[PDB]
RNA sequence: CUCUUAAGGUAGCCAAAUGCCUCGUCAUCUAAUUAGUGACGCGCAUGAAUGGAUUAACGAGAUUCCCACUGUCCCUAUCUA
RNA sequence: UCUAAGGGUCGGGUACGAUCAACUU
RNA sequence: CCGCCCGUCGCUAGUACCGAUUGAAUGGCUUAGUGAGGCCUCAGGAUCUGCUUAGAGAUCUCAGAGCGGAGAAUUUGGACAAACUUGGUCAUUUAGAGGAACUAAAAGUCGUAACAAGGUUUCCGUAGGUGAACCUGCGGAAGGAUCAU
RNA sequence: GACCCACUCGGCACCUUACGAGAAAUCAAAGUCUUUGGGUUCUGGGGGGAGUAUGGUCGCAAGGCUGAAACUUAAAGGAAUU
RNA sequence: GGUCGGAUUUCCAACGGGGCCUUUCCUUCUGGCUAACCUUGAGUCCUUGUGGCUCUUGGCGAACCAGGACUUUUACUUUGAAAAAAUUAGAGUGUUCAAAGCAGGCGUAUUGCUCGAAUAUAUUAGCAUGGAAUAAUAGAAUAGGAC
RNA sequence: UAUCUGGUUGAUCCUGCCAGUAGUCAUAUGCUUGUCUCAAAGAUUAAGCCAUGCAUGUCUAAGUAUAAGCAAUUUAUACAGUGAAACUGCGAAUGGCUCAUUAAAUCAGUUAUCGUUUAUUUGAUAGUUCCUUUACUACAUGGUAUAACUGUGGUAAUUCUAGAGCUAAUACAUGCUUAAAAUCUCGACCCUUUGGAAGAGAUGUAUUUAUUAGAUAAAAAAUCAAUGUCUUCGGACUCUUUGAUGAUUCAUAAUAACUUUUCGAAUCGCAUGGCCUUGUGCUGGCGAUGGUUCAUUCAAAUUUCUGCCCUAUCAACUUUCGAUGGUAGGAUAGUGGCCUACCAUGGUUUCAACGGGUAACGGGGAAUAAGGGUUCGAUUCCGGAGAGGGAGCCUGAGAAACGGCUACC
């Protein structure tokens, strides 16, 4: 995904100190960096195998992931690289011994090495900032459709 | 705020100074210096407050513009200098070796030591890192470097230290079965005997622990200090022997102990 | 002065936060200079710590990077249009971090010629040991190899000018240099 | 740092009639006094209203019982023949007044009155 | 209460392009206003498809004030054909 | 004095190149 | 029941509302314009000064000339931006001929609308009308004067 | 098919009583509520001013919806009793 | 009450925990201690009914921790840590009583001894932990399912 | 100490308010006032602010004293006792005062910096620097100014100052003196096929960039570019160097260079000793101050999660000349639309957005309560702010400072 083939930008994209020479014929031509975030965060095939660069990737990127881990719903993908999560939960008031409904607004980082989409259950951990609103980036999914694609095909 | 505070207010110092607060003023405030400003005793304490050798702050200072007192075999002529967990105080008068320990109650203890003991302290390893030049380097609790360890010296061990030349003699590894001496939190002043531990990456490291009297009970790593093994602590003990007699015990205690 | 700060900006919901503190030199932001060539002209600012940063103005050199080889060698550098960053701070047809310049090309051809023997374009017992022993390496490139005709090597700034005061970086080669002359349609 | 407190009906002759005769019986210049009195009786029966709510053998509850009921024994309030926790509710302002020095003074003798006991 | 009419001027409106007396009275607008506007109304002689009251937009329609602008004026002088 | 953006016709061994020309912003 | 009680009108006092006056005052925010100051930068170079062949018997000049170094006034451009002016906008106080309500007083005037079948049963909605209460029409309710052929 | 008897589900209601409820009038719900909690929406907080003024909104209009304050007042009111 | 109003053993019982077996995995993979052990080597100063102090070399993985694997998600509740000091409640104590304060008490007071300055509460959020009812959630149906 | 009473009526029971009642570290005021202990106190109204009049600097045995100052050391002819001034260095950024602005913003608790600065403390920590590195030199330690001071003056006046003449420094500016060994390159030379060489230069630390190492759960064999330490040159081949974190491009080290070139004591006081080749010879103690980097401490700055009063007669806000994000750069101590270039069109909201109001600083806490709760919190702790309003800035580790400057009002 992302199409950015993988050079989109008016600058070059590579991950930095990370270097391929082209004296020495290596018999892979494919000279990557990742790390493993910790905390028992499984780093992705997609981010070993793929091509895409994201400075801002808890795998292949230069943040870390340190403090806080959180979970909650995508409820927008709209943006490059980044969602909106909802986190519910419910707040006592004890004057009336009871529970009301609140959420907050989350926005994430969202490496290309997870495709991501509406509904989907995703947990994130706390980076440094990396924009005004987002200081959060995803680090695990949990999609909650089983595929479920083919229940739409009815005849 | 625009730069750092200078004053300490009575009611702000930590309670384990014993004072008194509604506007009795101030309250000294602990110089810079190896120890944290909650966790450290200053002298101008120690000797106006504890042992009642001084009644004012002048005394204390024409007391230590004497080179009578040292912490750590060096004089310390600073008023609020200040001494912590594990320091040695030595007066030439009636040569008193002062260690700072706690009680139970988490105060400072006022533990007397003979000269043989006063020779060295002990120390645990907060850090260990490689310095310039590829030579490694250990940093204890009281802000020492000491370079060229034993390479098994790993973190939250601790550390004999000579205290004339800031060397080590042995080491103690942070395992079950070693004695604890809490430092910090509501169990601070107790002594245990680690029992087991809790990992919890990125999450404070617990430690689960066990006094003579088999009453378990549980702290932080960083609050843990170990001192020996099972029944041979590498300090003279105070008088209690971090126990936590409960307060019925001591009612029963003090009353039965004495019709003075 | 400028306040590198977020209490003046907006809130993420669109509310308008209201004037809170009188600016602080925490927040503090600080004025360009343009890196230009020509004429050495490097001036110092006080920081925080003290921590004298050198603000550069009108580089002339630089030190270049041929890391294929692993070597850095000295150099003047030429031209330059950037940037397309500012309109407020930074003025005029800058030098900057990222940036691609033209370079000398003559300390890597003498020290090629030297540690290869062999030329780029159109002796002694020791020399001929070294040349053969440290042969068949002499091929890098048809780009690097044409650029040295003209005498002007491509390269990248990797330093930041106006906060270390130099003009470091490193010469392009392989996919970068594949890349990169589609761009640079810039001022300010 | 400070403490005390009043009632709340300002008259009901009942409560007149009885205070005139403790001040009295017992020679005091004020109801103030007998207010007094009752005041400290009331912190006292909460406590042990608390106490009595928790439970038995309860280690907040022998310790703070014990330690009031030892209080009010020494000051004599307490008989020692009543010691479980339930005659400290049961306790009067007489019981205090009857502790009083004035009072003691008096019934030691030694002031033929308790007017003349207070002067 | 009384006389009287075919009916006795309704809703509304007004010193209005309709009000004599009249430069009506009160307010506003001005330093000062027979002007203007707003209100008042036993209204010489207002008034309901001889249409009444109102009305956005439109007007080479009549009219008052404000800003800007000016030889209209203070106070005239000069130039060109 | 420059920059950017906005097009046509031909090519696909069953992602893009060659060539041509306007004015508008 | 010689009980209770409604409204108009009129006198008095008070409260608030509408209202021509493109009203007034005060304060906040702000477009636009002008724009102090210092900071950064392009320059500038009074002055002082080291050295050097130079003008001059053997930590020194006597015409002068180059290599420089520090460097004030002044000055270009830029960001920061007070303050002022002009408009706008919001809010809060406030005047105002006249108009229209409310309340309260007062042994005021005209009637007597409601409370008994209150002398046309009362009330609701709507619409019209009348000095005032009110009346009338249409539909509805009984809180009816009928729990009933 | 219509009637009669018995039963049944679901409806409009009714008669009797109070084990209860209620200020009472009365209520098989207005009960199962100080032996206070089945679920859920709406509305009221002394009487007037006032459902007025103002602002919005709907409406051709009539008007509807929403909706104060100043000020005033010790009673207004509900069931029953003689 | 066997010592002189305090205690003890087997006790008739109650209240609460843990483990195991009943079809019941109540997570495992690479290991040590292999341990609580078939380890039994001649075995015992005991009311033979086990109220029970005692050894000779060689078994099953948590009782010790190293890493790993995968590990449905919550809410709730217990415990703990966190919970600035003063204040609040509250223990002790001669401020001459009390409000207070954290002092002070004891000797042969002829050159000293010594108790202390407790403790509790502090909702919500967060952290760790045991439970696993109650209330949600997922878990193999055009089998891409499990071992 | 979980309490109620008077008032609608001819009387009754209700709804329902009014009134009473108690308290208030809640204020004011009135009357009265003998004592002891404890004691708040221009907050409310004008963050008008006191609009008067007074105050934060500082020295030791140990930076600089020819005071034309004292006394006198009588141990001294260079000082060497005390000591005004002034230079230097530290400090004045703490404290104290107030609550104006402030409604997710402060603040509380809870996190984080693998996202940064940190004077001072405390502990560790510079044989590497004579730049022609055999005269180039002072390394028994080199240069210049200037204050105070002397004296001439200006102005009505201010913590105004000018001109002239001296002189100092852990002021300013410069500047050498201490290894040995190894590794690298260059390389005269002689030469080989196994090739080996004498000389020169570099290798501290800091800055900047690029590159590299920074490992690792386990077992037997063929081939080769060169065999490699050593060889039975059959190949025995073992030996092997690699720290920490949950996690890094970490710590650290090594290569190539880079810098307008940082630091690597021209400092000070007491004690005066030891050894001889007896020279004012060589060695040597206890300290002070200063100094690079690391760590620690006091901190600071940013930061995660949750949490705040009243209003819908505020329902749609944000993006205009940044609103939300992305790439790159600049700036910053550092992260980050902080700032801009290019690009995309997002972000918040009936789970109350945005707006308005607050007689609103926030908390710890206070008052009153059977329990639940309501109200208050200008304050004696904590932290935010502010110094008439605004803005800007110097110095410094630290200030957007006001008992510090600059300007406008």
């Amino acid at each position: 995904s992302t199409e950015l083939t993988v050079q989109s930008e008016r600058a070059f994209q590579k991950q930095p100190h990370i270097f391929n020479n082209p004296k020495v014929k290596t018999s892979k031509r494919t000279k990557r960096w990742y790390k493993n975030a910790g905390l028992g965060f499984k780093t992705p095939k997609t981010a070993i195998e793929g091509s895409y660069i994201d400075k801002k990737c808890p795998f292949t990127g230069l943040v870390s992931i340190r403090g806080k881990i959180l979970t909650g719903t995508v409820v927008s993908t709209k943006m490059h690289r980044t969602i909106v999560i909802r986190r519910a939960y419910l707040h006592y008031i004890p004057k009336y011994n009871r529970y009301e409904k609140r959420h907050k607004n989350v926005p994430v980082h969202v490496s290309p090495a997870f495709r991501v989409q509406v509904g989907d259950i995703v947990t994130v951990g706390q980076c440094r900032p990396i924009s005004k609103t987002v200081r959060f980036n995803v680090v695990k999914v949990s999609a909650a459709a089983g595929k479920a694609n083919k229940q739409f095909a009815k005849f | 705020a625009r730069g750092p505070k200078k004053h300490l207010k009575r009611l702000a110092a930590p309670h384990h100074w014993l004072l008194d607060k509604l506007s009795g003023c101030y309250a000294p405030r602990p110089s810079a210096g190896p120890h944290k400003l909650r966790e450290s005793l200053p002298l101008i304490v120690f000797l106006r407050n504890r042992l009642k050798y001084a009644l004012n702050g002048r005394e204390v200072k024409a007391i230590l513009m004497q080179r009578h007192v040292k912490v750590d075999g060096k004089v310390r002529t600073d008023t609020t200098y200040p001494a912590g967990f594990m320091d040695v105080i030595t007066l030439d008068a009636t040569n008193e070796n002062f260690r700072l320990v706690y009680d139970v109650k988490g105060r400072f203890a006022v533990h007397r030591i003979t000269d043989e003991e006063a020779s060295y302290k002990l120390g645990k390893v907060k850090k260990v890192q490689l310095g310039k030049k590829g030579v490694p380097y250990v940093v204890t609790h009281d802000g020492r470097t000491i370079r060229y360890p034993d390479p098994n010296i790993k973190v939250n061990d601790t550390v004999k230290i000579d205290l004339a030349s800031g060397k080590i003699t042995d080491f103690i590894k942070f395992d079950a079965g070693k004695l604890v001496y809490v430092t910090g939190g509501r169990n601070l002043g107790r002594i245990g005997t680690i029992v087991h531990k809790e990992r919890h990456d990125g999450g404070f490291d617990l430690v689960h622990i066990k006094d003579s009297l088999d009453n378990t009970f549980v702290t932080r790593l960083n609050n843990v200090f170990v001192i020996g093994e099972q029944g041979k602590p590498y300090i003279s003990l105070p008088k209690g022997k971090g126990i936590k007699l409960s307060i019925a015990e001591e009612r029963d205690r003090r009353r039965a102990q004495q019709g003075l | 002065g400028i306040s590198r700060d977020s209490r003046h900006k907006r809130s993420a919901t669109g509310a308008k936060r209201a004037q809170f503190r009188k600016k602080r030199k925490f927040e503090l932001g600080r004025q360009p200079a343009n890196t230009k060539i020509g004429a050495k002209r490097i001036h110092s600012v006080r920081t925080r710590g003290g921590n004298k940063k050198y603000r550069a103005l009108r580089i002339e050199t630089g030190n270049f990077s041929w890391a294929s080889e692993g070597i850095s060698k000295k150099t003047r550098i030429a031209g330059v249009v950037y940037h397309p960053s500012n309109n407020e701070l930074v003025r005029t047809n800058t030098l900057t971090k990222a940036a691609i310049v033209q370079i000398d090309a003559t300390p890597f051809r003498q020290w090629f010629e030297a540690h290869y023997g062999q030329t780029l374009g159109k002796k002694s017992k020791n020399a001929e040991r070294k040349w053969a022993a440290r042969a068949a390496s002499a091929k890098i490139e048809s780009s690097v190899e044409s650029q040295f005709s003209a005498g002007r090597l491509y390269a990248c700034i990797s330093s930041r000018p106006g906060q270390s005061g130099r003009c470091d970086g490193y010469i392009l080669e392989g996919e970068e240099l594949a890349f990169y002359l589609r761009r640079l349609t810039a001022k300010k | 740092s400070k403490t005390y407190s009043t009632p709340k009906r300002p008259y009901e002759s009942s409560r007149l009639d009885a205070e005139l005769k403790l001040a009295g019986e017992f020679g005091l210049k004020n109801k103030k006094e007998i207010y007094r009195i009752s005041f400290q009786l009331s912190k006292i029966r909460r406590a042990a209203r608390d106490l009595l709510t928790r439970d038995e053998k309860d280690p907040k509850r022998l310790f703070e019982g014990n330690a009031l009921i030892r209080r009010l024994v020494r000051v004599g309030v307490l008989s020692e023949d009543k010691k479980k926790l339930d005659y400290v509710l049961a306790l009067k302002v007489e019981d205090f007044l009857e502790r009083r020095l004035q009072t003691q003074v008096y019934k030691l003798g030694l002031a033929k009155s308790v007017h003349h006991a207070r002067v």
